[PDB]
C-alpha cells in the first residue's frame, strides 16, 4: 500500500524519496565602471619690444 | 568493444505509453561509455605526460 493518492491534483513530490525535475535555467550578468579626469592649462607673457625714453627706467 | 551503462530511479508515472522515459527524469541517473581494444589504449595519455601535466610548475 502506498498511501492515499489524489485523483485530480498534479503529480507532486510529497515525502522523502520523491522524486523531482530541476531545469537548470541561470542568466546572471552584472557590470560596473566609472572614470574621473581634471585638467588645467596656463599661459601667460607680457613684452615690452619698444619702450618710449620716460618709460625706460621702468 | 564499447559498453554503455546506465543505471537509475524511475517514478513509474513519468513513463510514455510505449514504454519510454527520458533520461532526464530518472533520479540518480548513473550514464557510463566506454570502450577498450587499442583504440582506447590511443586515447589515454603516456605515464610520463600525466606525470608533468600534474607535477610541471607549469
Amino acid at each position: 500500500n502506498y498511501g492515499y493518492q489524489p485523483l485530480f491534483e498534479d503529480r507532486r513530490p510529497r515525502n522523502i524519496g520523491d522524486t523531482l525535475t530541476i531545469v537548470l535555467q541561470e542568466n546572471v550578468s552584472a557590470s560596473k565602471s566609472s572614470s574621473a579626469n581634471a585638467s588645467r592649462d596656463g599661459k601667460t607673457s607680457f613684452g615690452f619690444d619698444t619702450v618710449p625714453r620716460y618709460l625706460q627706467g621702468l | 568493444t564499447e559498453f554503455i551503462r546506465f543505471s537509475g530511479v524511475v517514478n513509474p508515472r513519468t513513463i510514455s505509453g510505449s514504454n519510454s522515459v527520458p533520461s532526464t527524469q530518472v533520479a540518480d541517473a548513473r550514464i557510463e561509455y566506454v570502450g577498450n581494444g587499442y583504440i582506447n589504449e590511443a586515447q589515454n595519455m603516456g605515464w610520463l605526460q600525466r606525470f608533468f601535466l600534474n607535477l610541471s610548475p607549469m
